[PDB]
């Protein structure tokens, strides 16, 4: 239960984040889309909100 | 004044179109043509934020 808490609270705070970037720049944000942090988990910021 | 409420409103101002809305005579066809106007510019489909 606190782990399925925590969860959506991060989800949440993903959203509003992004919707944030896109707000203020449309051509930073689909920068930001695409990027794979060197390995964070070895993957994408799209792939991750997919899987 | 409609001249310049076009002017105010199409740069999606906001604050300066109600200040100059107050001043207009023909007070109800100048917010149902406004609304006709940004209702239109807000299916552009570039620059959503602006949509």
């Amino acid at each position: 239960g606190e782990s399925e808490e925590l969860a959506n609270e991060y989800e949440t705070r993903a959203v509003e984040l992004f919707t944030e970037c896109y707000s203020n720049d449309e051509d930073l944000a689909e920068q930001l889309l695409v990027y794979s942090c060197e390995a964070w988990g070895g993957s994408n910021c799209l792939e991750l909100a997919v899987e | 004044l409609q001249a310049l409420f076009i002017w105010a409103i199409l740069q999606n101002k906001k604050e300066l179109s109600k200040v100059i809305w107050e001043q207009t005579k023909g007070c109800t066809l100048a917010a149902l043509g406004a609304s006709k106007l940004l209702k239109t510019l807000a299916k552009v489909k570039n620059d959503i934020n602006a949509a």
